[PDB]
């Protein structure tokens, strides 16, 4: 993916 | 993920990292 890795949880 | 990951900056992520999040908390 792109950012979800930590975005789905962070952002 | 297109609901929280990215979709968040779409809704009200402005404070969804400060207050608008604890709403869910």
């Amino acid at each position: 993916m792109w950012k979800v890795g930590f975005f789905k949880r962070n952002r | 993920k297109l609901l929280i990951t990215i979709h968040d900056r779409k809704e009200f992520a402005k404070f969804e990292e400060e207050r608008a999040r604890a709403k869910w908390d």
